RNA sequence: GGAUUAAAACUAGAGUAGCGAAACGGAUUCGAUACCCGUGUAGUUCUAGUAGUAAACUAUGAAUACAAUUAUUUAUAAUAUA
């Protein structure tokens, strides 16, 4: 809707309230808002670099910057329609952040689906309390997912171990099995000692299965019974 | 594998080997180089 | 993040060790190596998951009946059966500051002694020492841990858990172990605690249990070996028993007022 | 700064997703990340995404696909079970092993040198990687592709000519077995070494290496025994096996040479009991999907000696001696030739 | 989400990630504490803060702020 | 089967129309607004799906 | 014993290898997958949505029959799925092989 | 009814065939088809093979065997069998084109 | 065209059920009472073996002929919609 | 200025099934110069032309430069695993 003018300016309305004399005593927050002036400005900002991916936005790169030719065999000697029109639109539009690290979150979890089903908590907590030497993929005070395999990637990258990126999350990948390995191996080893020393459990997972498959049976049964006799009578009809 | 190509629909890059001399003149290196010079 | 607390006087007990009972090195060993060795490896178990937000205690109740969270649930009763020991050994419970708290030595007290005289026949509280010592030396054939307990019948007795196990819940007990000849009345034991297993009303498969620790003793070779040596872990027993923070152990007795 | 600290934010690690939440087709693994909360923040309603989810939620794991929408809603569902199958998985214990298929993937080897096997195929297959559209999509990367090669035309031509100019004065296969080869280096060279999104492994289902044996106080365990259902009370039409549910997973089942009279006196309602089941082996399939084949125990204590029955399982290939001689009719067809003209 | 962005408010966004906007940490963080200062500054002219919410679970910060 | 199969392609209605004769602007106006009848029930049928999923999950 | 034989109506067949989860017995499920019944398989198999030029088919009544009705009407783009483009070419390649007489 | 069931039918048909007294049961042929295809019933190459036998003409039996190829990609001793007998090649020819074989 | 299109509703000024259809359930008494003529029709008029059939409908039409009222059930989505469309209706911003 | 310009009209050929101004009969009405029913002319059709008006309406003459946002469909342009 409109900008509107006075939730800004109530400064200026009571100080013509208390100097023509509408109002006798000050309000207390009359010297606090006049100290504190408030933003007043309203107006729309452009934005020239994009600070995702860190391309400019504005520019454009003339004829005599590409002296060269184009992939198709020709020589640009004039500007095309494109560079004509104008574009003021991209500066006010809120650019879109992007990431290298989206396809490869992407990749890893289309190749490990299953990775999927191992829970993710999303709330954070100080997250400017992390400091990660990535050389190794083990971090306190973090699990082991696929976002370390993506750290290690792009920690491999930037310190110029590998070439292209694929060198370096196989590298990642084949870290994160073994130590994938190595706990699944201790679960199942812990497990054995407790039931070897004599641990009891009262419900294992197969059998809490087992019991919610069977308080859904039920009702499927009497369900079924009630409807098999409607239908068998309105066959007979 | 262009002018070389046995295929039996070669493409126009054979009549332009042609035209260039470049099938014959690389026949009679291999050729020079296989009879004359034993190799 | 899971931490080891801060002992109180750690500059002496890291300079020369607690006395009479173990060594700096051995201490240090037993302390300010192994908890941390466990806090880190409990820290990477449960990072991510719900658990990294409860205390190791809460942590091995909640995961007593899920049998595949077995290396959490040893992770957390090892941490908090070592600071119970730790705590009970400790010299001084509080820093002495400007107070010369040294001054005095903790000894048992009359309500302790008349729980022991009422439940182990009237018996001497050195009978019961060197009872617990021969069950200790007797039970747990490696690694593992001796308790004096209190259960909800107002009557004190002795536990032996074998590696990890846990005074507060009972079915996690680890007392019997299975790998060697079994006897008729320990089969019977277990199967009797297996039918109290099945008569549980929830879908956790959990029964209630209030079976307390008033003295721990750890018998995990982190903590003699180094000083006493292979076979001497009775003698370092004996010897924990002897010096012990009757302080705590009062305080962990139950007044009623 | 900031955009760098949001690419590591916790929302962002999770893969962009917009398949269905409510699917109905065949479902082979999971498709959708579960998000969870802890009991504190479930009773404060926050579970990290953008909006609060409502009160009536009471179970601490979802999944979702947007975190708003023009409706203001965010489209979730209070779901997440597929934890609990692989966790069910993980107990029933049997480890997957990689049938045909050699050299697990969760290891590194040195076998890929040994790479002789039809690349032709393997080659044609990764130039029509567009495989939408015939006309558009594989026309128009193959216009790339040949784009490519006819800039990589020349080298080829000096190559061949310099090492084997005989194959081309003789005109042999061998000329396109050398343009295989050659295409083959020239895909090995760089740009080349690809993404691959097909399902490597297990997928993340189990991480576990066939060989180690379950010890129990009774012994170390020979045969694993886990409850099942039985849905189907007639086996598939056309097979000789039934299906049943077996910790999240349906599976193969055999018979031990009878159905027991459980079956008929149940009939189609035989999915209310339960049963036991030996799991004999558990396998992949390139979909994805996990094929494992289970055995249906009935105690036969106190009862017949299942006399008066029939062998089901039984090869009658036992013939390896049969199998020495050729029997391939190369020297048969000569002595039957002989037989004609009459020895 | 951008489909109920406001255009008014365009000064404010950091860019759009995943299907929604994204505010600027950094003006949120002055105007916070341009906020603060002036509660404060209320607080001891010693006038009436009144704070309302009426959304769900928003009670118990309502109360303790009060 | 037969019942279905008329009502399917619509022969009554057609019959029904046949009988006498309308011009093709009326014609026209009536296609327009049948038409978007059907548009809105569609759409009304969406937004109560919507509505049906909301309340299942709570909001 | 009682009533012993049922319809396959309301009984879900669960897939080999397909994993299920304990919800799949529920009545429910038979509602929610026959609301959600969508005919996937006639996408993945339509000649005309894989980008052939419906009019190079004028010459196939075979294959234009399975986009008219019993009648010979043709269906609404609703019914049929294809885009405008695809739906007007196909009905004019039916009209004309009709005109033809192949079909 | 399982593919068997059909397949057995052909059989009876095969039977009315060999002693033709009635009417040509192609009709009835045509009509136990379109019966298995309304029950849904997977076609196996013991159906194939059975229509192979149904066949007459040579270019029909090339067209069917090529079509196999197409479609069933597989062949069996049975139907090498089936040809062999229903080509009427004399003995050398048998042997000489299993040989091939 | 990926997937059927969406269609979207101009501002409207109430969204509403005109008559809103309920799940009726079966009634056991009128089932009997068709049942039993059915089996007159089928088997004769009178027909001895559906005597148990007219003693159940004997029963339950003893009393009022309908049988037992507990419960009249309708639809709440008159009200659920007039909560959430505003929300969901997707309207521009005012 | 110029050209095109729906119905209805008009001048010549052919054509005339169905529909239908008028006209004559049914019915309905107190009456019914109508609404309903029957027989049906001229028209409606094609070919030559004449005339240039309609709620010929988006009741909105054309062109150019600009201004904030959402949804869908359209063509073309690729990140690149797609
Ligand atoms: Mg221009
Ligand atoms: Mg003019
Ligand atoms: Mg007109
Ligand atoms: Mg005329
Ligand atoms: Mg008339
Ligand atoms: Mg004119
Ligand atoms: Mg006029
Ligand atoms: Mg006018
Ligand atoms: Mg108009
Ligand atoms: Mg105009
Ligand atoms: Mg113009």
């Amino acid at each position: 809707m409109k900008i509107q003018t006075n939730a800004v300016n109530v400064l200026q309305r009571t100080s013509a309230y208390l100097k023509s004399g509408l109002l006798k005593e000050t309000p207390a927050w009359y010297n606090v808002v006049a100290s504190i002036p408030p933003s007043t400005k309203f107006t729309r900002e452009p934005r020239f670099k994009n600070p995702s991916n860190g391309h400019i936005i504005g520019k454009l790169v003339d004829v005599t910057e590409q002296p060269h030719a184009n992939n198709k065999g020709l020589y640009k000697t004039r500007p095309n329609s494109s560079d004509k029109r104008v574009g003021v639109k991209r500066l006010y539009r809120p650019p879109k952040l992007t990431y290298v690290e989206d396809r490869l979150r992407s990749l890893f979890y289309k190749q490990h689906p299953w990775e999927l089903s191992r829970p993710k908590i999303l709330v954070e907590n100080e997250i400017g309390d992390e400091n990660y030497d990535w050389s190794h993929m083990l971090q306190i005070g973090r699990p082991l997912d696929g976002e370390s395999v993506i750290q290690r990637t792009m920690y491999l990258i930037k310190t110029k171990q590998y070439g292209d990126m694929v060198e370096a999350y196989d590298h990642a990948r084949y870290e994160f099995y073994a130590l994938r390995m190595q706990e699944e191996t201790e679960q199942q080893v812990a497990l054995e000692e407790a039931e070897m020393f004599g641990s009891l459990f009262g419900v294992s997972a197969i059998e809490h299965g087992i019991q919610k498959e069977q308080e859904v049976l039920d009702v499927w049964e009497k369900k079924v019974v009630e409807e098999t006799e409607l239908m068998a009578a309105r066959t007979s009809n | 594998m262009g002018s070389l190509s046995n295929e039996k629909f070669f493409d126009i890059s054979l009549v332009d080997s042609y035209l260039n001399k470049d099938l014959k003149n690389i026949s009679n290196k291999i050729d020079s180089k296989l009879n004359p010079t034993s190799n | 993040i899971h931490v080891v607390p801060k002992l109180p006087n750690s500059k002496a007990l890291l300079q020369n060790g607690v006395p009479n009972i173990l060594s700096s090195s051995g201490f240090k060993t037993v302390w300010f190596d192994y908890q941390r060795y466990l806090c880190d490896k409990l820290t990477l178990a449960t990072a991510g998951q719900s658990l990294e937000s409860y205390y190791p205690f809460h942590i091995l109740l909640k995961t007593a009946g899920n049998p595949l969270q077995s290396n959490i649930f040893n992770l957390a009763s090892s941490i908090h059966n070592n600071h119970l020991f730790v705590e009970n050994i400790l010299p001084s419970a509080v820093e002495h500051g400007t107070n010369s708290n040294a001054v005095v030595k903790t000894e048992p007290s009359r309500l302790f002694l008349s729980k022991i005289k009422d439940s182990f026949n009237g018996s001497d509280w050195e009978v019961v020492k060197e009872e617990m010592i021969y069950r200790a030396e007797n039970e747990v054939l490696g690694q593992g841990w001796l308790f004096l307990v209190e259960n909800n019948e107002k009557k004190l007795f002795i536990l032996t858990s074998n590696n990890n196990g846990t005074p507060y819940y009972f079915p996690r007990n680890q007392s019997f172990d299975l790998n060697s000849a079994i006897s008729i009345d320990e089969f019977a034991t277990l199967k009797q605690m297996k039918e109290l297993i099945g008569k549980s009303t929830k879908l956790n498969g959990k029964v209630q249990d209030w079976t307390m620790p008033i003295i721990c003793v750890n018998l995990w070779d982190h903590a003699y070996l180094h000083d006493y040596g292979v076979g001497n872990r009775s003698k370092y027993v004996k010897n924990v028993l002897d010096n012990l923070n009757w302080s705590v152990v009062n305080n962990r007795i139950f007044s009623g007022i | 700064t900031l955009a760098e600290l949001l690419g590591r934010s916790r929302i962002a690690q999770v893969a962009n997703n917009h398949k269905p939440l409510t699917y109905t087709g065949k479902k082979f693994h999971p498709t959708h990340q579960i998000i969870e909360t802890k009991p504190s923040t479930l009773y404060r309603q926050e579970w990290g995404l953008k909006s609060a989810i409502p009160s009536k939620i009471k179970s601490r794991y979802l999944v979702y696909n947007d975190l708003d929408t023009l409706e203001r809603i965010t489209t979730f569902e209070p779901r997440g079970g597929t934890q609990w199958n692989r966790l069910r998985f993980q107990e029933m214990g049997v480890p997957i092993v990689s049938n045909i298929g050699r050299q697990n993937p969760f290891f590194k080897y040195i076998s890929r040198p040994e790479d002789e096997s039809h690349a032709k195929l393997s080659l044609f297959k990764e130039m029509k990687g567009d495989t939408d559209i015939s006309p558009a999509a594989m026309k128009k990367r193959l216009k790339k592709i040949t784009a490519l090669i006819r800039s990589f035309q020349d080298e080829f031509k000096e190559w061949l000519v310099e090492n084997h100019p005989d194959e081309l004065k003789l005109n042999s296969n061998k000329l396109e077995d050398y343009v295989v080869k050659f295409l083959n280096k020239k895909l090995e060279t760089k740009t080349n070494k690809k993404f691959n999104t097909e399902i490597i492994g297990t997928g993340g289902l189990s991480y576990s290496l066939p060989g180690k044996l379950k010890n129990s106080p009774n012994g170390v365990i020979q045969r694993t025994v886990v409850p099942g259902r039985i849905l189907n009370v007639v086996k598939e039409n056309n097979d000789n096996k039934w299906l049943a549910a077996i910790g999240g997973f349906v599976a193969d089942v055999v018979f031990f040479q009878s159905p027991p009279s459980s079956f008929n006196s149940m009939g189609d309602f035989i999915r209310m009991k339960t049963f036991l089941f030996e799991i004999l082996e558990a396998s992949m399939e390139k979909n994805g999907s996990v094929s494992m084949h289970a055995r249906l125990l009935e105690p036969q204590n106190d009862k017949t000696r299942e006399f008066f029955n029939k062998r089901p399982i039984y090869k009658p290939l036992t013939s390896r001696r049969a199998r020495r001689p050729s029997v391939g009719n190369i020297q048969e067809a000569n002595n039957l030739l002989n037989i004609i003209k009459g020895n | 989400s951008t489909s109920l962005w406001r255009s008014s408010t365009q000064s404010y966004i950091y860019g759009e990630y995943k299907g929604i906007h994204i505010i600027d940490l950094n003006q949120t963080l002055s105007y916070l504490k341009r906020a603060a200062k002036v509660v404060e500054g209320v607080s001891e002219s010693g006038g009436i803060i009144l704070f309302l919410g009426t959304r769900q679970g928003q009670k118990r910060g309502l109360e303790e702020a009060a | 089967r037969l019942n279905r199969i008329m009502f399917e392609n619509n022969i009554p209605g057609d019959k029904r129309s046949q009988r006498f004769y309308m011009k093709p602007g009326k014609v026209a106006e009536l296609k327009r607004s049948q038409r978007h009848r059907k548009e809105f029930m569609m759409g009304f049928k969406r937004l109560i799906e919507i509505v049906k999923d909301a309340k299942r999950k709570g909001y | 014993q009682q009533t012993k034989k049922i319809d396959q109506s309301l009984s879900k067949k669960l897939p080999k290898g397909t994993i299920y989860d304990p919800f799949d017995f529920s009545m429910g499920r038979i509602h929610l997958d026959r609301k959600y019944q969508a005919n996937k398989n006639s996408n993945r198999n339509d000649i005309m949505k894989s980008g052939a030029n419906p009019l190079e088919f004028y010459a196939r009544p075979r294959i234009l029959s399975r986009y008219v009705t019993s009648t010979g009407r043709i269906q609404h783009r609703d019914i049929t799925g294809l885009s405008a483009k695809n739906q007007r070419r196909l009905s004019k390649a039916i009209r004309r092989c009709q005109a033809i007489g192949l079909m | 009814p399982n593919t068997i069931t059909f397949n057995l039918l052909l059989r009876n048909v095969v039977k009315n065939s060999h002693i033709r007294k009635t009417k040509h049961p192609d009709d009835e042929v045509l009509f136990y088809l379109r019966s298995m295809r309304n029950h849904g019933v997977f076609a196996d190459v013991i159906t194939w093979t059975t229509c192979y036998n149904f066949l007459r003409d040579e270019v029909s039996r090339q067209l069917y065997i090529v079509q196999m190829g197409e479609h069933l990609g597989n062949f069996n001793v049975n139907f090498v069998y089936t040809v062999l007998r229903n080509g009427d090649y004399r003995a050398e020819d048998c042997l000489k084109v299993l040989a091939a074989n | 065209s990926g997937k059927p299109p969406v269609y979207r509703l101009p501002p409207l000024p109430r969204l509403k059920v005109k008559k809103p259809i309920i799940r009726q359930e079966a009634n056991k008494c009128l089932v009997l009472m068709s049942n039993l003529l059915q089996c007159w029709s089928s088997y004769g008029h009178m027909s001895p073996k559906c005597a148990g059939l007219v003693t159940e409908l004997k029963s339950c039409t003893s009393e009022s002929a309908l049988g037992k009222r507990n419960n009249v059930q309708k639809s709440n989505i008159n009200y659920h919609a007039a909560r959430l469309y505003d929300r969901i209706n997707g309207k521009p911003h005012d």
